[PDB]
C-alpha cells in the first residue's frame, strides 16, 4: 500500500490500519500453518534414503580428500577457513608459506589449538578427508567421518550418523520460507 | 435360472403367452436368492416372510392411526402371543463394518479371552504353595491326594 | 467400441 | 465379534469372500446345467470381477459396502498407505508403562532431576512395589499386596520411595524434530498432577508452560536402565549434535 | 435509565454519539427457519414451494390426478422438557390434505369422481426451540450455515502453470443449482473447446451443432461480412475505413482519382480520420490481397448446378477465377484481424470433424457413455435431458439474476433452463474477453460467495423426499387400478421421513451445542463455514480462500478465526451483517446528503458498495452533519485515500461495526497485535463459569446485550409488581394497562436449579429481585450461568503484579496466592452421569440385586434394600452405586483350585459381578436418580417410590399454579362483578362461589351469568382431563431398545478447585498454567500491607506487542481506586449529601463524552442503593475503538488519589525489603479456561489389547499406552539405545509369552527378558500370503 501505518501501539490504530494489518497477521498464520507438513514430509524422506549408514571401520587408509577454503564472496566473508575445518582430519600435511616448513602432521584431528595455530599463519586452503571419498565398503571409517559431536573425542565405531544427519538437517526446517563498473573496499 | 426352468417346463397347449409364465418363475427365482443369500448372518426364509408381515403391518397402522404402532398393538393386530414379536424384533439386525470412522471402530474393540498377568502370577504362587503344603504331609497320603 | 470397463453395458450389448 | 446390545461388527474381508463364494458356486451350477453360452460368459466375467475386487479393491469400479456408500476394504488396502501395517503397528506401537500429564516450572531441580506425582509413579511402578512388598513380608501373598497398594497405606509409600530411588523415566514432548527430544532424568516424588521440567532443557525441548504436555515412560530391564543413565541422561547431553555449540544457555 | 440499568451504572467513555443500535444477535437462525414453515398463500419459499413444485401428480394420460390442497402442522407429542428427558426428538406431525380425480375413458374431459382423503401423513419435521436450537435425540443441535459459490457464470484465467509460456488460458464455467457442468476453454492453439461436466474434450462448435445450426449460420453468428463485386476489373472492394485502423497498408489505398494511403506506408490515425471526412466507400485491389480470405457461404454455378466452393474454405487463384467466370460477381468473406477479431471459430470448425446434427448428437453420446453403440432416439433423448428439461436441470432465481447480470441484460427474470441464446451469449463474451474486451472476476469476491441456512438445506432434504414418494405413487397408480384405492394407501412417509431424519441427525453441519457460555453458544449460532457438503475440504483449500478480501470489511470478522488446519474456513459473522433476500451479505450505511450527514440507513451489498465513496466511522461533525475538515479520508474501490468534502456519499454506521461480538467484547483492541488478538478472541469462549461471578470493572458495554440475547437469563414480559420471590420462582402481577379485557391472571416464571449441561458444567439461575419491587418490560429477573445484574461475567478480576518472582513465572506460568484459593473465586461445579443397564442374557436375565458376592457390609452400607444408592450420598472412586450380578456357569477350575475348595469347602458362586462403581480420583454428590423400566416387567420399591413422588409434585404443581391463577381472576371477578349493580357491602360479605349463583330477575345479564357457569364447569372438566393426562403419561411405560429390561442413572456435583497445572488466560491472548500457591505472608505487599493476588512476567509483553493489557491494569487500578474512596466514605456514613457530590464528580470526569446522570434521581434510597453497589469499585466502559486516552486515565487515577504513574512501591514478603524500580500494580480481569489437569492426567502398567494386533488400547477412557511413533524410533537410533528399543517394541507391546514373562521376573526381583517375534509380523505374514505371495523365513 502507498500509505504507511503512521501509528504505533502506544497511540491506538484506527479500523482502516488494523484492517489493513490483519491480512499480513493472517497469511503469517496460514504459512506456518503449512510449512510444518511440508518440512516433515521432507524430514521423512531424508531419514528413509540415508538410515543404513553405521560407523563400521576405523581408518580406511585414503590418500584423497577435499579443499576447504573459505567463502569469500563479494567484498566480504561469509564463513572463516577455521570454522569450516575444525573438527576434520588433515588429509595431507599441510604446508606454511614457507616451504619445506611442516606446520601440521599429516592425517591428525584439528582441535582448537590446531585451528588458532593455523589463524595465526597465512594458512589459507587445507586438504581435509570427507565420508563421500572413503574407501570402505558397506559404511565408514572413523577418521574420514571426523570429530563433530555432542562429544568433544572422534566418532566411535558402531554410530548411527545416517540418522543424526538426516534430523539435524531436517530439524530447523520450519524456520525457512548495471553495475558496469567493479570498485575495491580494502587496500 | 429361472427363465431356463421356466423354458423347461412350459406347455403350449394351453394357448397362453409364455410372458406370464416366465415371469412367474423368474420373480419366485430372484426374490428366493434374495431371501436365501443377503445377509451376513444368515436366516430361514419363514422368519423372513414373517419379518415382512410385520413390516407391512407396522406400516399400515403407522398411517392409519398418527404416530405408531407399539409391540402390544402389533401384537393385538396380529395373531400372535406378543412375544414371537419381540424374538422377531430382536433377531432382524444386521452387522456393523469394523472401518466406519469414529481413528476406526475396530480400534476399540477389546480382546476379552486373555489372561491378566496378575491372575498368571497368583496362579504360578498357588502351585507353588501347594506343592509345598503336600510335601508336608507324608509320602503314600500325598501320592493318593495328587492321583485322587 | 469405446473400451468399456463396466460388465453391465457388456452384457447389455 | 459381539458388542453390548446383540449387534455385531465385522470386516469387509467376510463381504468379499461371500460375494466370491457365491459366484463361483453359481458357476458351478450353470456349467452342470448346460446353460447357453451367453450366460456362462457373463458369470466367468462377474467371477473374474469378484476375485479381482476381494485382492485390490479400486482398480475398476471400486465396490461399495452394504448399508453404506464408503468402498470396501480389500487386501492390498491393509499392507499399504500411512495406515497399514508397515506404518501403524510395524514402527510405531503402543506401549506399556506409561502416561502423560502437564509440564510446570520446577526452578529448584537440578540438572538431572525432575518431578513425578505420586499417583503417577505408583501407577506405572506397581509391580515393583508388588515385588517389594512380597519380599519384605509386609504381604503374605500377591493378592494381599494388591489390597494394600489399593488401600493406599503408610508402607506402600514408604517402598515407593525405595523403589524409586535411582530409577531413571524418559521424557517425551509430542513433535520429536531431533535426538533431544528425549531425555532421562532421575524422578522426584511430588504432591499435585503436574510434572515438574528443569527450565534449562526446555530450550532443547522446545517447550513453553502454556498448556504443554509430556509423556513419561520406565525403562524395565537393567541394560536399558544402564543405557537411560549412561547414553540419555539429562546431563550428557550438552552439545548440540549439529554444531558443537552448547544448549544449555540460559533463556 | 431502566431499573435494573439504574441499580448499577457503567460509567462509559466513548464520544461517538450512536446512530443504530444493535440488532436481536440470534436473527438469522429465527428468519430461516420462520421462511421455512412459514405458510403463506403465494408459491415461494417454505414447505408451499416444495408442494407446488411437485404435485399434481400425472399419470401416463391414464385420466386419474393426485393433487394439492393444504397442509399443517400438528401438535407436539412432548414438550422440550420430555424430550429431552426420554430421549427423542422435538418435532410435530405433518398433516395434508389431497384430492384425487380420475378421469372415464373416453369421452370430454369431466369430473367422473374425486375422492377428497383427508390429512395424509407425511413424516415429522423437528422444531425449533424459541432460542434457534434443535433437541434431535435429547441433545440441543445448531445448523450453522453455509458459505458456498452462488450458481450463475464465470469466467476465470487459468494463468501461469499452463505450457510454462505464458498464454493465459480463458475459460467459462455454468454452475447450476441442480444439474450438469458446462464448460467452455481455449488452449495454445486459440481452439475453443467445450467440456461437459469433467468428461474429455471436445470442439466447441459440435454442441453448436446439435443445437440444429449449419456452418453458414455459425460464421454469420460469430463474423462481420467483407462486400466484394468486380466492377468490370480487378476485384472493386467494398471498404469501411473504420475497419483499416491498426493495420500496415500493402497497395495504393486511392478513391475519387486521389491516392490518400500510398504502398509501404501503414494505415495510421491521420489516414483514417482523412478517409471517414472524405466518405470513400469502394477502392480496387489486386486478386493477390483476396488470396488469402475466408468465404462465407457456400456457392453453386447457377447453369451447372455444382458447388463450385464451400462455405469456410480458403481462397486461392484459382478459385477466383472459377467464381469470377461462373457468372459471380458478389463474395462474402470474414472480416479477421490479428488483434481485435480473431478467427478462433473458424480454425474451431475446420478441426471439427462432424458435420450435421447427427453425428454431433452421435459424438456427444459416445462421449458421455462410452463401450456401448447409440441410436438416434437415445442420443437425442440423452441431449435433451441435459440441459433443456425441467427436471434434471435447475439454475435458480439466483442463479438466473447472476446469470442475466453477468451477460448484462435488462430482466432479472426467466427459465431455470438454458436456451441457444445463453450458450451463444456465453461463447461471444469468453470471445470478446479473449480479445482484450472485458474482464475476469475473482472467486472470493462476497459478490460471488452466497450464504446458506438452515431453512434452505431442510427444505431441499424434503423435495428429495417428495420426488421419491411422487416417482412411487406415479408408478403405482398408472401400473395398478385407479377406481377404489384411496390416497392414503399410495402415499408411503417413510422415505421423506428419511431424508429429514437423515440430514438433522447425521450431517456435518447439525453439530453439537457448545454450551460452556452464554457468549460460546452466541459464537456458535452466528458461525459461517465454507466446509461441509457441497463444500471446500480442508485439506484442498490452498493460501487464497482463506485469506482477508478487501470486501469483508463489514461482514465479516477478520479476527476471531481458528488456527489450527482451518483457518479461514470459518468466519464468525460481524455485528451489524444482515443476509439480502438471495443470501448476500449487506451492512448499513449513512446516507449523506449534498453536504449533510442524515440518519437514514441503507443496507448495501458488495457490488453495490464498490460504486460509491465511503466515508470513514470516526470523522468530525459539529452538530448539523456537515464534514469539518475538508479532506476526509473515504474508500471506494477496494482501496482508500483523501477525498473532497463534497465527494462523499455514505459514512459508517458505527466504529464497532467491524467486528464480531467476540472480538468486540475485548477492551482496548486498537493497541493490541493482530495475533494476541485472535488469540484472545479464541479463548474467550473456554472460560467455564465459577461459583460467583461478579463482573468486568473495565468492559466495553456490548455485555448486557450477550447477556439478554442469549436465553440464559430471565427476562420479564409485561411490567407489574414482583408479588413473590423464592429461590425456585418469580410471581408477577400485570400492571393494569397491560392486562387483556378479560383473564386477569399473573405472570410466573419458573427457574432452572442445578442441571447438566452438553460440556458437563452446571446450569443454575438465581433471584435478582426482591418482594414489592417494581419490573418493567424488558427488564431481568434472574442471572443464568456467568451473569450479574443482566451482565455477563466470565471471568474474575483479580489484584496483579508484573515483575519476576524467582523464576517461578519463568515462562508464561503464573504465581497464585493462597488468599485465591481460600476465597473460592475460581471453583466450578461439575456433573457427571453414569447409567446402569440390566440386559437380558442367553443363560438368564441380569438383576439388581442389593446382595453382591464376596463384598463387605462396607460398600453396602450407603446401597438401600433395592440396591440403589441413596440421594445425598457423599462417593468416593471405588464405591458402588448400583448393585448387579450376571448369571455364569461351568468355570471347570483348575487341579489346585479343587485341591483348595476340597480343603476348606468353600461355595463356588454361580453369579458374577457387573455392578455400577464410581470411576478413580472423582468424588462427589449423589444429586439425582431415575429409573426406566420396559413394559411388562415389575417395578421394584424405589421405582414405585420415585413414582409417587413425581405423582405428588405435579399434583401440587397444578394445584398451585390453580390457587395463583384463581386468586388472580377472583380479582377480576369482583371488578367484572362491579357491574349490574355496585355493593361493596356484598362483596365484603358474600362469599367467592356466591357471586355467581346469584342470579338477577330478568335481562341478558341472567344468560351471561349462566354462560359463565358453563364455563366453569367446562374448565373443571378440563382441569380433572389435564391431570389425568398427566398421570397416565408419568405412569406409562417406557420404550427401550430391544434386549433392555432397566436403565438406571446416577448423576454426581463434583466441586473443582484451582490446583498447580490449571490453565487461566485474559482477554488479550496472554495465557499461562498455574505453577505454585504462594502463602499469603509470601507475596509482595504495597506500604499499607496488602499483599498481591498474582504475579505476571513482564518478558511477555515486549516480545508479543499486546499493550492493552497494561492499559487494562492501569484503569482496573484507576476504578478500583474510586470503589475504595466511596466504600471509606460509607463505611463513617457521613451524610447522603456527600456521596451525591463525590459520585456526580466521579461520573461527569471526562473530555467530551455523553454519558449525562443525575441530579434526577431518589432522594436517598436510590443514590444509597448505587453507593452500596459501587463500593466495590465503579466499573467502566470502554468501546473497542473509542476507548479512553491516557490523559483521562491519568485523571481518574488522580480522582481516586492514586500515583498517576501507576506504578507503586513493593516490600519482599519473606525478607521484607522493598524492590527497586517501582513495579505496576492493577486489577485485571482473569478467566479459568477449561483444560483442567484432572482431565489430563493418566497412567498404566497393563491393561486390556487389542483384538486383531495385541497392542494395548490407545485412549483415556481406558487406559490405553502412550504411543510411540517412529520419530521416537529414529530418536533412539541417534543414541545407541538398542535394548532400550528392544524392549519398547517386543514386550511392552506386542509380545505375549513375553509380556507374561516380563511381568513375572518383575514381581520376582529379577530384571531380565526373554525377547521372542511381534504378533503383528505374523499378521503381516499371513496377510501378505493371504495374497498370490509366498512370503516365509529362511535359515542356514
Ligand atoms: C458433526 O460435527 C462435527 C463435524 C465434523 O465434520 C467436518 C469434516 O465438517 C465440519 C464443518 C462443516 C465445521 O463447521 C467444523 C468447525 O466449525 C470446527 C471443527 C474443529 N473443531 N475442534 C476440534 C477439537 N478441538 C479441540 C477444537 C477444534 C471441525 O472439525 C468442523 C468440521 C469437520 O471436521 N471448529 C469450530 O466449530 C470452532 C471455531 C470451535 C469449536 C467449538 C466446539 C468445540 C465444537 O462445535 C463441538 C461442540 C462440536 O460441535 C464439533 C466438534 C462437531 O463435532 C460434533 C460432536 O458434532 C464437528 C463440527
Ligand atoms: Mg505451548
Ligand atoms: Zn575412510
Amino acid at each position: 500500500i502507498e500509505t504507511p501505518i503512521t501509528a504505533n501501539f502506544r497511540e491506538g490504530l484506527n479500523v482502516l490500519q488494523y484492517f489493513i494489518s490483519t491480512h499480513g497477521a493472517r497469511k503469517g498464520l496460514a504459512d506456518t500453518a503449512l510449512k510444518t507438513a511440508n518440512s516433515g514430509y521432507l524430514t521423512r524422506r531424508l531419514v528413509d534414503v540415508a538410515q543404513d549408514l553405521v560407523v563400521t571401520e576405523d581408518d580406511c587408509g585414503t590418500h584423497e580428500g577435499i579443499m576447504m577454503t573459505p567463502v569469500i564472496e563479494g567484498g566480504d566473508v561469509k564463513e572463516p577457513l577455521r570454522d569450516r575445518v575444525l573438527g576434520r582430519v588433515t588429509a595431507e600435511d599441510v604446508l606454511k608459506p614457507g616451504t619445506a616448513d611442516i606446520l601440521v602432521p599429516r592425517n591428525t584431528l584439528l582441535h582448537e589449538q590446531w585451528c588458532d595455530l593455523l589463524e595465526e599463519n597465512s594458512v589459507d586452503a587445507v586438504k581435509v578427508r570427507s565420508v563421500v571419498s572413503c574407501d570402505t565398503d558397506f559404511g565408514v571409517c572413523a577418521h574420514c567421518y571426523g570429530r563433530d559431536l555432542a562429544r568433544g573425542h572422534i566418532i566411535n565405531k558402531g554410530e548411527a550418523i545416517g540418522v543424526i544427519a538426516a534430523q539435524s538437517i531436517g530439524e530447523p526446517g520450519t524456520q525457512l520460507t548495471a553495475e558496469s563498473s567493479i570498485q575495491v573496499k580494502n587496500k | 435360472i429361472g427363465l431356463m426352468k421356466a423354458v423347461d417346463k412350459f406347455e403350449y397347449r394351453r394357448g397362453y403367452k409364455f410372458s406370464t409364465y416366465a415371469t412367474w418363475w423368474i420373480r419366485q427365482a430372484i426374490t428366493r436368492s434374495i431371501a436365501d443369500q443377503a445377509r451376513t448372518i444368515r436366516i430361514p426364509v419363514h422368519m423372513i416372510e414373517t419379518i415382512n408381515k410385520l413390516n407391512r403391518i407396522s406400516r399400515q397402522m403407522l398411517q392409519e392411526m398418527g404416530r405408531e404402532p407399539t409391540p402390544e398393538e402389533l401384537a393385538e393386530r396380529m395373531l400372535m402371543p406378543e412375544d414371537k414379536i419381540r424374538k422377531v424384533l430382536k433377531i432382524a439386525k444386521e452387522p456393523i463394518s469394523m472401518e466406519t470412522p469414529i481413528s476406526h471402530l475396530g480400534d476399540f474393540i477389546e480382546d476379552t479371552t486373555l489372561e491378566l498377568p496378575l491372575d498368571s502370577a497368583t496362579t504360578e504362587s498357588l502351585r507353588a504353595a501347594t506343592h509345598d503344603v503336600l510335601a508336608g504331609l507324608t509320602a503314600r497320603e500325598a501320592k493318593v491326594l495328587r492321583m485322587r | 467400441i469405446g473400451r468399456t470397463t463396466d460388465p453391465v453395458r457388456m452384457y447389455m450389448r | 465379534v459381539p458388542l453390548d446390545g446383540g449387534r455385531f461388527a465385522t470386516s469387509d474381508l467376510n463381504d468379499l469372500y461371500r460375494r466370491v463364494i457365491n459366484r463361483n458356486n453359481r458357476l458351478k451350477r450353470l456349467l452342470d446345467l448346460a446353460a447357453p453360452d451367453i450366460i456362462v460368459r457373463n458369470e466367468k466375467r462377474m467371477l473374474q470381477e469378484a476375485v479381482d475386487a476381494l485382492l485390490d479393491n479400486g482398480r475398476r469400479g471400486r465396490a461399495i459396502t452394504g448399508s453404506n456408500k464408503r468402498p470396501l476394504k480389500s487386501l492390498a488396502d491393509m499392507i499399504k498407505g500411512k495406515q497399514g501395517r508397515f506404518r501403524q503397528n510395524l514402527l510405531g506401537k503402543r506401549v506399556d508403562y506409561s502416561g502423560r500429564s502437564v509440564i510446570t516450572v520446577g526452578p529448584y531441580l537440578r540438572l538431572h532431576q525432575c518431578g513425578l506425582p505420586k499417583k503417577m509413579a505408583l501407577e506405572l511402578f506397581k509391580p515393583f512395589i508388588y515385588g517389594k512388598l512380597e519380599l519384605r513380608g509386609l504381604a503374605t501373598t500377591i493378592k494381599a499386596a494388591k489390597k494394600m497398594v489399593e488401600r493406599e497405606e503408610a508402607v506402600v509409600w514408604d517402598i515407593l520411595d525405595e523403589v524409586i530411588r535411582e530409577h531413571p523415566v524418559l521424557l517425551n514432548r509430542a513433535p520429536t524434530l531431533h535426538r533431544l527430544g528425549i531425555q532421562a532424568f532421575e524422578p522426584v516424588l511430588i504432591e499435585g498432577k503436574a510434572i515438574q521440567l528443569h527450565p534449562l532443557v526446555c530450550a532443547a525441548y522446545n517447550a513453553d508452560f502454556d498448556g504443554d504436555q509430556m509423556a513419561v515412560h520406565v525403562p524395565l530391564t537393567l541394560e536399558a536402565q544402564l543405557e537411560a543413565r549412561a547414553l540419555m541422561m539429562s546431563t550428557n547431553n550438552i552439545l548440540s549434535p549439529a554444531n558443537g555449540e552448547p544448549i544449555i544457555v540460559p533463556s | 435509565y431502566s431499573y435494573t440499568e439504574k441499580k448499577r451504572i457503567r460509567k462509559d467513555f466513548g464520544k461517538r454519539p450512536q446512530v443504530l443500535d444493535v440488532p436481536y444477535l440470534l436473527s438469522i437462525q429465527l428468519d430461516s427457519f420462520q421462511k421455512f414453515i412459514e405458510q403463506d398463500p403465494e408459491g415461494q419459499y417454505g414447505l408451499e414451494a416444495a408442494f407446488r413444485s411437485v404435485f399434481p401428480i400425472q399419470s401416463y394420460s391414464g385420466n386419474s390426478e393426485l393433487q394439492y390442497v393444504s397442509y399443517r402442522l400438528g401438535e407436539p407429542v412432548f414438550d422440550v422438557q420430555e424430550c429431552q428427558i426420554r430421549g427423542v426428538t422435538y418435532s410435530a406431525p405433518l398433516r395434508v390434505k389431497l384430492r384425487l380425480v380420475i378421469y372415464e375413458r373416453e369421452a370430454p374431459e369431466g369430473t367422473v369422481k374425486d375422492i377428497k382423503e383427508q390429512e395424509v401423513y407425511m413424516g415429522e419435521i423437528p422444531l425449533m426451540t424459541d432460542n434457534g436450537t434443535f433437541v434431535i435425540n435429547g441433545t440441543e443441535r445448531v445448523i450453522v450455515s453455509q458459505l458456498h459459490r452462488s450458481p450463475g457464470v464465470f469466467f476465470d484465467s487459468d494463468k501461469g502453470k499452463t505450457h510454462s509460456s505464458g498464454k493465459v488460458l480463458y475459460n467459462a464455467r455454468i454452475i447450476p443449482y441442480r444439474g450438469s457442468w458446462l464448460d467452455f476453454e481455449f488452449d495454445p492453439k486459440d481452439n475453443l473447446f467445450v467440456r461437459i461436466d469433467r468428461r474429455r474434450k471436445l470442439p466447441a462448435t459440435i454442441i453448436l451443432r446439435a443445437l440444429n445450426y449449419t456452418t453458414e449460420q455459425i460464421l454469420d453468428l460469430f463474423f462481420e461480412k467483407v462486400i466484394f463485386e468486380i466492377r468490370d476489373n480487378k476485384l472493386q472492394m467494398e471498404l469501411v475505413p473504420e475497419r483499416l485502423r491498426g493495420e500496415t497498408a500493402s497497395f495504393d489505398i486511392e478513391a475519387n482519382g486521389k491516392v490518400y494511403v500510398e504502398k509501404g506506408r501503414r494505415i495510421t490515425a491521420r489516414h483514417i480520420r482523412q478517409l471517414e471526412k472524405d466518405d470513400v466507400k469502394l477502392i480496387e485491389v489486386p486478386v493477390e490481397y483476396i488470396a488469402g480470405k475466408v468465404v462465407a457461404k457456400d456457392y453453386i454455378d447457377e447453369s451447372t448446378g455444382e458447388l463450385i466452393c464451400a462455405a469456410n474454405m480458403e481462397l486461392s487463384l484459382d478459385l477466383l477465377a472459377k467464381l469470377s467466370q461462373s457468372g459471380h460477381k458478389r463474395i462474402e468473406t470474414l472480416f479477421t484481424n490479428d488483434l481485435d477479431h480473431g478467427p478462433y471459430i473458424s480454425e474451431t470448425l475446420r478441426v471439427d470433424p462432424t458435420n450435421d446434427r447427427l453425428s454431433a448428437l452421435v459424438e456427444i453420446y459416445r462421449m458421455m457413455r462410452p463401450g456401448e453403440p447409440p441410436t438416434r432416439e437415445a442420443a437425442e433423448s440423452l441431449f435433451e435431458n441435459l440441459f433443456f428439461s425441467e427436471d434434471r436441470y435447475d439454475l435458480s432465481a439466483v442463479g438466473r439474476m447472476k446469470f442475466n447480470r453477468s451477460l448484462l441484460r435488462e430482466e432479472i427474470e426467466g427459465s431455470g433452463i438454458l436456451s441457444k441464446d445463453d450458450i451463444i451469449d456465453v461463447m461471444k463474451k469468453l470471445i470478446d474477453i479473449r480479445n482484450g474486451k472485458g474482464e475476469v472476476d475473482d472467486i472470493d469476491h462476497l459478490g460471488n460467495r452466497r450464504i446458506r441456512s438452515v431453512g434452505e438445506m431442510a427444505e431441499n432434504q424434503f423435495r428429495v423426499g417428495l420426488v421419491r414418494v411422487e416417482r412411487a405413487v406415479k408408478e403405482r397408480l398408472s401400473l395398478g387400478d385407479l377406481d377404489t384405492l384411496m390416497p392414503q394407501d399410495m402415499i408411503n412417509a417413510k422415505p421423506i421421513s428419511a431424508a429429514v431424519k437423515e440430514f438433522f441427525g447425521s450431517s456435518q453441519l447439525s453439530q453439537f451445542m457448545d454450551q460452556n457460555n452464554p457468549l460460546s453458544e452466541i459464537t456458535h449460532k452466528r458461525r459461517i463455514s465454507a466446509l461441509g457438503p457441497g463444500g471446500l475440504t480442508r485439506e484442498r483449500a490452498g493460501f487464497e480462500v482463506r485469506d482477508v478480501h478487501p470486501t469483508h470489511y463489514g461482514r465479516v470478522c477478520p479476527i476471531e478465526t481458528p488456527e489450527g488446519p482451518n483457518i479461514g474456513l470459518i468466519n464468525s459473522l460481524s455485528v451489524y451483517a444482515q443476509t439480502n433476500e438471495y443470501g448476500f451479505l449487506e451492512t448499513p450505511y449513512r446516507k449523506v446528503t449534498d453536504g449533510v450527514v442524515t440518519d437514514e440507513i441503507h443496507y448495501l451489498s458488495a457490488i453495490e458498495e464498490g460504486n460509491y465513496v465511503i466515508a470513514q466511522a470516526n470523522s468530525n461533525l459539529d452538530e448539523e452533519g456537515h464534514f469539518v475538515e475538508d479532506l476526509v479520508t473515504c474508500r471506494s474501490k477496494g482501496e482508500s485515500s483523501l477525498f473532497s468534502r463534497d465527494q462523499v456519499d455514505y459514512m459508517d454506521v458505527s466504529t464497532q461495526q467491524v467486528v464480531s461480538v467476540g472480538a468486540s467484547l475485548i477492551p482496548f483492541l486498537e493497541h493490541d497485535d493482530a495475533n494476541r488478538a485472535l488469540m484472545g478472541a479464541n479463548m474467550q469462549r473456554q472460560a467455564v463459569p465459577t461459583l460467583r461471578a461478579d463482573k468486568p470493572l473495565v468492559g466495553t458495554g456490548m455485555e448486557r446485550a450477550v447477556a439478554v440475547d442469549s436465553g440464559v437469563t430471565a427476562v420479564a414480559k409485561r411490567g407489574g409488581v414482583v408479588q413473590y420471590v423464592d429461590a425456585s420462582r418469580i410471581v408477577i402481577k400485570v400492571n393494569e394497562d397491560e392486562m387483556y379485557p378479560g383473564e386477569a391472571g399473573i405472570d410466573i416464571y419458573n427457574l432452572t436449579k442445578y442441571t447438566r449441561s452438553n460440556q458437563n458444567t452446571c446450569i443454575n439461575q438465581m433471584p435478582c429481585v426482591s418482594l414489592g419491587e417494581p419490573v418493567e418490560r424488558g427488564d431481568v429477573l434472574a442471572d443464568g450461568p456467568s451473569t450479574d445484574l443482566g451482565e455477563l461475567a466470565l471471568g474474575q478480576n483479580m489484584r496483579v503484579a508484573f515483575m519476576p518472582w524467582n523464576g517461578y513465572n519463568f515462562e508464561d506460568s503464573i504465581l497464585v496466592s493462597e488468599r485465591v484459593v481460600q476465597e473460592d473465586r475460581f471453583t466450578t461445579i461439575h456433573i457427571q452421569e453414569l447409567a446402569c443397564v440390566s440386559r437380558d442374557t442367553k443363560l438368564g436375565p441380569e438383576e439388581i440385586t442389593a446382595d453382591i458376592p464376596n463384598v463387605g457390609e462396607a460398600a453396602l452400607s450407603k446401597l438401600d434394600e433395592s440396591g440403589i444408592v441413596y440421594i445425598g450420598a457423599e462417593v468416593t472412586g471405588g464405591d458402588i452405586l448400583v448393585g448387579k450380578v450376571t448369571p455364569k456357569g461351568e468355570t471347570q477350575l483348575t487341579p489346585e483350585e479343587k485341591l483348595l475348595r476340597a480343603i476348606f469347602g468353600e461355595k463356588a458362586s454361580d453369579v458374577k459381578d457387573s455392578s455400577l462403581r464410581v470411576p478413580n480420583g472423582v468424588s462427589g454428590t449423589v444429586i439425582d436418580v431415575q429409573v426406566f423400566t420396559r413394559d411388562g416387567v415389575e417395578k421394584d420399591k424405589r421405582a414405585l417410590e420415585i413414582e409417587e413422588m413425581q405423582l405428588k409434585q405435579a399434583k401440587k404443581d397444578l394445584s398451585e399454579e390453580l390457587q395463583i391463577l384463581e386468586a388472580g381472576l377472583f380479582s377480576r371477578i369482583r371488578a367484572v362483578l362491579v357491574a349490574g349493580g355496585v355493593e361493596a357491602e356484598k362483596l365484603d360479605k358474600l362469599p367467592r362461589d356466591r357471586w355467581l349463583e346469584l342470579g338477577l330477575t330478568d335481562e341478558e345479564k341472567q344468560n351471561q351469568l349462566e354462560q359463565l357457569a358453563e364455563q366453569y364447569d367446562e374448565l373443571k372438566h378440563e382441569f380433572e382431563k389435564k391431570l389425568e393426562a398427566k398421570r397416565r403419561k408419568i405412569t406409562q411405560g417406557d420404550d427401550l431398545a430391544p434386549g433392555v429390561l432397566k436403565i438406571v442413572k446416577v448423576y454426581l456435583a463434583v466441586k473443582r478447585r484451582i490446583q498447580p497445572g490449571d490453565k487461566m488466560a485474559g482477554r488479550h491472548g496472554n495465557k499461562g498454567v498455574i505453577s505454585k500457591i504462594n502463602p499469603i505472608e509470601d507475596m509482595p505487599y504495597d506500604e499499607n500491607g496488602t499483599p498481591v493476588d498474582i504475579v505476571l512476567n513482564p518478558l511477555g509483553v515486549p516480545s508479543r506487542m499486546n499493550i492493552g493489557q497494561i492499559l487494562e491494569t492501569h484503569l482496573g487500578m484507576a476504578a478500583k481506586g474510586i470503589g475504595d474512596k466511596i466504600n471509606a466514605m460509607l463505611k463513617q456514613q457521613q451524610e447522603v449529601a456527600k456521596l451525591r457530590e463525590f459520585i456526580q464528580r466521579a461520573y461527569d470526569l471526562g473530555a467530551d463524552v455523553r454519558q449525562k446522570v443525575d441530579l434526577s434521581t431518589f432522594s436517598d434510597e436510590e443514590v444509597m442503593r448505587l453507593a452500596e453497589n459501587l463500593r466495590k469499585g465503579m466499573p467502566i466502559a470502554t468501546p473497542v475503538f473509542d476507548g479512553a486516552k491516557e490523559a483521562e486515565i491519568k485523571e481518574l487515577l488522580k480522582l481516586g488519589d492514586l500515583p498517576t504513574s501507576g506504578q507503586i512501591r513493593l516490600y519482599d514478603g519473606r525478607t521484607g525489603e522493598q524492590f527497586e524500580r517501582p513495579v505496576t500494580v492493577g486489577y485485571m480481569y482473569m478467566l479459568k479456561l477449561n483444560h483442567l489437569v484432572d482431565d489430563k492426567m493418566h497412567a498404566r502398567s497393563t491393561g486390556s489389547y487389542s483384538l486383531v494386533t495385541q497392542q494395548p488400547l490407545g485412549g483415556k477412557a481406558q487406559f490405553g499406552g502412550q504411543r510411540f511413533g517412529e520419530m521416537e524410533v529414529w530418536a533412539l537410533e541417534a543414541y545407541g539405545a538398542a535394548y532400550t528399543l528392544q524392549e519398547m517394541l517386543t514386550v511392552k507391546s506386542d509380545d505375549v509369552n513375553g509380556r507374561t514373562k516380563m511381568y513375572k521376573n518383575i514381581v520376582d526381583g529379577n530384571h531380565q527378558m526373554e525377547p521372542g517375534m511381534p504378533e503383528s509380523f505374523n499378521v503381516l505374514l499371513k496377510e501378505i500370503r493371504s495374497l498370490g505371495i509366498n512370503i516365509e523365513l529362511e535359515d542356514e
